[PDB]
């Protein structure tokens, strides 16, 4: 998968 | 990293902290379920160029997530190690994917052009030149490749090349590298920050690609541009290696 | 940490003469000036770009005052350090996520501003004691990070 | 990163130090052994007492090195190369220590020269000693 | 690549500065990280004995040109020095003062001796290695290295690293540096990482040992070990001291060194009989606080022939002849004391547990467990001694306790002292039980 | 609950919820054992008007670094059960400071004890001002925990 951190930086 | 942006959430789950035999903390990034990229340089600390993979592999200690210790089977070096500065570490088993631990995707597209911005994490030193007690991160713009070339050496044309490097040692600068500018607030990336990935978040398709890995982590305060080796250029090489 | 009586005595006796309406704010705005990236946390104040704006802006010294006080409270009872800064530690670490190393940098610029005002009478042993103090403070304030 | 402004400031401030550069260099050293006893583990055979002649002379050396660096400051690392290799490899000095001595040198110089230390100078002085301590450290591996 | 190894300026073809031929040009190796496995590989390649392998440059000049190998790190099984780990060839920070050298030896050509301390067991430590004379530097010189030196030479233990002035033999250009030994080594050559020559010794030269066997006193021919004629071993020879050459301060030193307490008397005129052999013609000018006679200044005797009829005698303060009789073990029994040459039973009229403790400690029997009343071990067939002992229980020997025997009441034949000790030397009195109040009379 | 940041507003709100008088509220553990298991709240910081302890700011539940020696406790009193006296200095105006709280005797520790605290004690007992904090030997009454 790409692009799905549980809590991104933003 | 000397300046700020404490890593509160763990927004960078693919960052691994590998410590060499003499307690030197260094960055490595988890590139897929079984493998993590790093630099040939990082691999070669406290070892001779004579040393081969079998020699180097048992020496290292590696950490993912918080303290999480993943073991390490073999080690493979880029055939151009002295020019393209890249290793690969294969982990003895799989790592459980979850919110804090998870590999990064290798990019198909190439975002090397100036005007883009990226995010570099790091475990490296700070403005007290202490190894940081907690992982941090910083945003950096990408810098004009010519300004960077003329910056670190003198030339363009290879016969006028001279060691203009603000620090003692000269960085590797070729067609497989790109340079990232200085911060907005003049923050930069120092000892220990090699092997961390220059990760650009693509907002339309919302994915974080690793465009480059940081090679030259010496620049710190003194040298206006950090320099990364594009991962896209080792694309077709890493795939060949994954099959073994 | 433990401290022999004549360091604490030289510390408190020196701390009495320290002007409490200026020094703290000067240490803070100096940290802001020398390491401008901390402006990122305080930029609600106004223009922090030039040193003259920083030096003039009433909110810089207004904040510094509260910080200088908090440090006075630290220096008062140095044996129970954890509890006194426990709340400030929650404010800075959990909501703001200030990196604790800029605490020591500030403590150092403080001792610097101290030395600036106190000249030759601020001696290497007394400095070494204040270093011990701003250390113990930085540690207690950083204790909840592990 | 040492802009023209910084460089000018550092020169103008380090000039007003003049011949006193040596004794401060030594006073600074004294502080580290008193402040941070671990740095003493690099100087086993030195007499570490107050105002020791050995300390005073080593301080005169580090002082003169610094004056050399600032005399032609636009290429410092060539000038300091042999000290790069001397501290990096032979002595293997742990990079935190340069930042220690840097700070002791700023407090000491502050104490003795109150009138010139307006913030801009404290800034470019800290940058200057940063840039140098890096260049000495930068050949570490 | 064309590789060859040779030694240059060696004492032998298998010692010297290490030189490597590479691509037709010769250069040296740096000593950085250079250890005994690298030297052992070199020694093996030359076919010389590898039982003892020294580092350093013995009589070897500084090299010139290239230094080809640096930070060599062998495992010792490797067939050649250039297959070990090293930095890139010709890339170095070293200077030709840090050039590695070797000495390969079977151990037969290394001698170590102390010279100039008046005996073979005190003085400056001089070494002769491959016929090169040198001295040990005091940098890193501790009691552990000195004790190793004293033991290897059979000089006993190192007592002190001191000044003893002298006509010493001068001089050298060669220094031995020890980085550190643990001290349990059998030979100084067994201490690790010792450096022979090649580093610029500072201005703190001339370390010098005094071993315990430099001067050994004894008392001979007295009725107790702490009483007798004084004989002193200096070197390997015993000699008498003249009654003119031995002061009260020297007798105080003697009683302290012999652990005999305080001086009780000095007796001239061969009071303990004439000695035999040599009489020392030297006066000990002790101040009286010295721990050993080896620290006392010595003066030459002014013109005069002493005879053994003038041998000095000393008496120190102790009664030592106490034993346990009729125990099932040597650590229990009736207490017998020798007085007037005769063994006799001690009376139990004042025999307490502190007295029994002191005897048990003196007898290496641990703590006293009980003082059984009555002739449980029998009364004995001898006279009953009516000595009243007054130990505190902290004394090491019964002779240190105050004793009163004058006017002591008649002891019934069944009221004999007896003791049961713990029988374990590992049991010592611990502080608590001693009641929380002591009484004493002073002055 | 951990004692970190535990103050008189927290104690007053808890007792008020329990319905006891809140005029004087002390922290600490009298005859109380060490707890076991979970420490649920840490760094409680109330403004004093809140109706319950769980609406103030706190860290995440069960996440703490405290041990059970730092468990917060309270005693809420109307002031009628608080006595203060000096004992053992030969008079009612000199000696060790003995306090009686909830019928528990204890002593003031000298850590942080200065002339300001002593003169306040002397004035409250109507002994005038504290002149000096000294030794005066005595047959003193012992001991407390
Ligand atoms: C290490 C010694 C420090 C002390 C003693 C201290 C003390 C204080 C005090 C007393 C306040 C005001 C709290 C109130 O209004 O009740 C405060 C607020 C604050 N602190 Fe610090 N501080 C320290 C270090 C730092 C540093 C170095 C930074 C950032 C670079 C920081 C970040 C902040 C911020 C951003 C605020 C404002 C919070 C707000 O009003 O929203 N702290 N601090
Ligand atoms: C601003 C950074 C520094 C400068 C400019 C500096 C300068 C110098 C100079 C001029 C020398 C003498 C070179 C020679 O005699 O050939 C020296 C030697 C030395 N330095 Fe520093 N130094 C710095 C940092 C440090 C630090 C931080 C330490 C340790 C805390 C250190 C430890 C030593 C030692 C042990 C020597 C050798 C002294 C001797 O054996 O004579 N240096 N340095
Ligand atoms: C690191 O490199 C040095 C230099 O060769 C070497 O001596 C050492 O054994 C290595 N390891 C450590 C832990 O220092
Ligand atoms: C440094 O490495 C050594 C040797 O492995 C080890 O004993 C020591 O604990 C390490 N120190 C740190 C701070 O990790
Ligand atoms: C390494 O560089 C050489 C020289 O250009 C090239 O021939 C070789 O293919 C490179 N290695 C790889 C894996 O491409
Ligand atoms: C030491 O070498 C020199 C020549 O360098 C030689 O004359 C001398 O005899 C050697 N020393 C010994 C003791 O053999
Ligand atoms: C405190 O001590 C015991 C143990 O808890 C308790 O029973 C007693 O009632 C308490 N003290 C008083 C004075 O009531
Ligand atoms: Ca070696
Ligand atoms: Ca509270």
């Amino acid at each position: 998968v790409c692009g799905k951190p549980k809590n991104p930086a933003n | 990293i000397l300046g700020g942006h404490l890593d509160a959430k763990g927004s960078f789950p693919w960052q691994a902290k590998m410590v060499s035999h003499h307690n030197l903390t260094t960055g490595a990034t988890l590139i897929n379920e079984q493998w993590l990229l790093t630099t040939a340089k990082n691999l070669f600390l406290n070892h001779s160029e004579n040393a081969t993979a079998k020699d180097i592999a048992p020496t290292l200690t590696l950490y993912v997530g918080k303290k999480q210790l993943v073991e390490i089977e073999k080690v493979v070096l880029h055939p151009n190690y002295s020019q393209v500065d890249i290793g690969l570490i294969k982990l003895k088993q799989k790592v459980s994917v979850n919110e804090r631990v998870m590999p990064i995707c290798l990019p198909s597209k190439d975002y090397a052009e100036v005007g883009r911005v990226g995010y570099v994490s790091g475990w490296g030193r700070n403005a007290n030149f202490k190894f940081t007690d907690h992982l941090k991160y910083v945003m950096l713009p990408v810098a004009d490749q010519d300004q960077c070339i003329r910056h670190y050496e003198g030339s363009t044309v290879p016969e006028k090349k001279t060691p203009k490097s603000p620090v003692g040692v000269q960085p590797i600068l070729n067609e497989h590298t790109f340079c990232a500018g200085m911060s907005k607030y003049q923050e930069d990336t120092c000892y220990g920050d090699a092997g961390s990935a220059f990760a650009v978040h693509d907002l339309e398709e919302d994915t974080w690609y690793a465009t480059g890995i940081l090679s030259f982590d010496k620049s710190c305060a003194v040298a206006e541009y950090g320099v990364y080796v594009k991962v896209t250029s080792i694309q077709d090489w890493v795939q060949k290696t994954i099959a073994e | 940490v433990h401290l022999t009586p004549e360091e604490k005595s030289a510390v408190t006796a020196l701390w009495g003469k320290v002007n409490v309406d200026e020094v703290g704010g000067e240490a803070l705005g100096r940290l802001l000036v020398v390491y401008p990236w901390t402006q990122r946390f305080f930029e609600s104040f106004g223009d922090l770009s030039t040193p003259d704006a920083v030096m003039g802006n009433p909110k810089v010294k207004a904040h510094g005052k509260k910080v200088l006080g908090a440090f006075s409270d630290g220096l008062a009872h140095l044996d129970n350090l954890k509890g006194t800064f426990a709340t400030l530690s929650e404010l800075h670490c959990d909501k703001l996520h200030v990196d604790p190393e800029n605490f020591r940098l500030l403590g150092n610029v403080l001792v610097c501003v101290l030395a600036h005002h106190f000249g030759k009478e601020f001696t290497p042993p007394v400095q070494a004691a204040y270093q011990k103090v701003v250390a113990g403070v930085a540690n207690a304030l950083a204790h909840k990070y592990h | 990163v040492l802009s023209p402004a910084d460089k000018t400031n550092v020169k103008a401030a380090w000039g007003k130090v003049g011949a006193h550069a040596g004794e401060y260099g030594a006073e600074a050293l004294e502080r580290m052994f008193l402040s941070f006893p671990t740095t003493k583990t690099y100087f086993p055979h030195f007499d570490l007492s107050h105002g020791s002649a050995q300390v005073k002379g080593h301080g005169k050396k580090v002082a003169d090195a610094l004056t050399n660096a600032v005399a032609h400051v636009d290429d410092m690392p060539n000038a300091l190369s042999a000290l790069s290799d001397l501290h990096a490899h032979k002595l293997r000095v742990d990079p935190v220590n340069f930042k220690l001595l840097s700070h002791c040198l700023l407090v000491t110089l502050a104490a003795h020269l109150p009138a010139e230390f307006t913030p801009a100078v404290h800034a470019s002085l800290d940058k200057f000693l940063a840039s140098v301590s890096t260049v000495l450290t930068s050949k570490y591996r | 690549a064309d590789l060859s190894l040779r030694l240059v300026d060696g004492v032998t073809e298998c010692s010297g500065r290490l030189e490597v031929r590479f691509q037709g040009e010769w250069g040296t190796i740096c000593d950085d990280g250079w250890d005994s496995y690298d030297a052992a590989v070199a020694c093996k390649q030359l076919g010389c004995p590898t039982a003892v392998t020294a580092i350093g440059r013995v009589n070897a000049s500084k090299g010139f040109g290239h230094i080809w190998l640096d930070s060599v790190s062998c495992q010792g099984h490797e067939p050649a020095i250039w297959q070990c780990k090293h930095h890139e060839w010709g890339k170095h920070y070293c200077n030709h003062n840090e050039d590695a050298g070797v000495t390969c030896s079977d151990g037969s050509d290394l001698e170590l001796r102390l010279r100039g301390g008046g005996s073979r067991c005190a003085g400056t430590v001089e070494v002769e290695i491959q016929r090169l004379l040198g001295k040990v530097c005091d940098r890193g010189w501790g009691l552990k290295e000195a004790d190793v030196v004293c033991r290897q030479l059979g000089c006993g233990s190192a007592l002190k690293t001191s000044y003893q002035v002298y006509s010493k033999i001068q001089a050298t250009n060669t220094w031995l540096f020890l980085s550190s030994c643990n001290g349990n080594e059998t030979s100084l050559w067994d201490c690790k990482n010792w450096q022979w020559g090649g580093l610029t010794c500072d201005h703190y030269e001339e370390a010098k040992i005094t071993c315990s066997a430099h001067r050994e006193p004894r008392l001979v021919g007295g009725d107790i070990p702490c009483s007798g004629r004084v004989e002193v071993k200096h070197g390997d020879t015993w000699g008498s001291i003249c009654d003119s050459d031995f002061s009260l301060e020297a007798a105080s030193v003697l009683c302290r060194e012999l652990q005999c307490g305080t001086v009780v008397s000095i007796l001239g005129g061969a009071h303990f009989g004439e000695g035999n052999g040599q009489i020392w013609a030297e006066e000990f000018q002790c101040e009286g606080h010295e721990s050993h006679l080896s620290l006392c200044p010595v003066a030459p005797r002014p013109e005069g022939t002493c005879s053994h009829s003038r041998d000095v005698g000393v008496v120190c303060s102790r009664y030592t002849e106490i034993r346990l009789v009729n125990g099932k073990t040597p650590c229990e029994g009736r207490v017998e004391l020798k007085t007037l040459g005769a063994w006799g039973s001690l009376c139990n009229s004042h025999w307490d547990i502190e007295d029994a403790h002191v005897l048990c400690q003196q007898l290496k029997c641990g703590v006293a467990l009980s003082t059984p009343g009555g002739a449980r071990f029998g009364k004995g067939n001898g006279q009953i001694w009516r000595h009243m002992f007054h130990c505190t229980g902290t004394e090491q020997h019964m002779g240190d306790c105050p004793v009163t025997a004058l006017g002591a009441s008649l002891c019934p034949s069944e009221q004999v002292a007896s003791v049961i000790c713990s029988g374990n030397q590992s049991q010592t009195l611990s502080s608590c039980c001693i009641e929380s109040g002591q009484l004493r009379l002073v002055n």
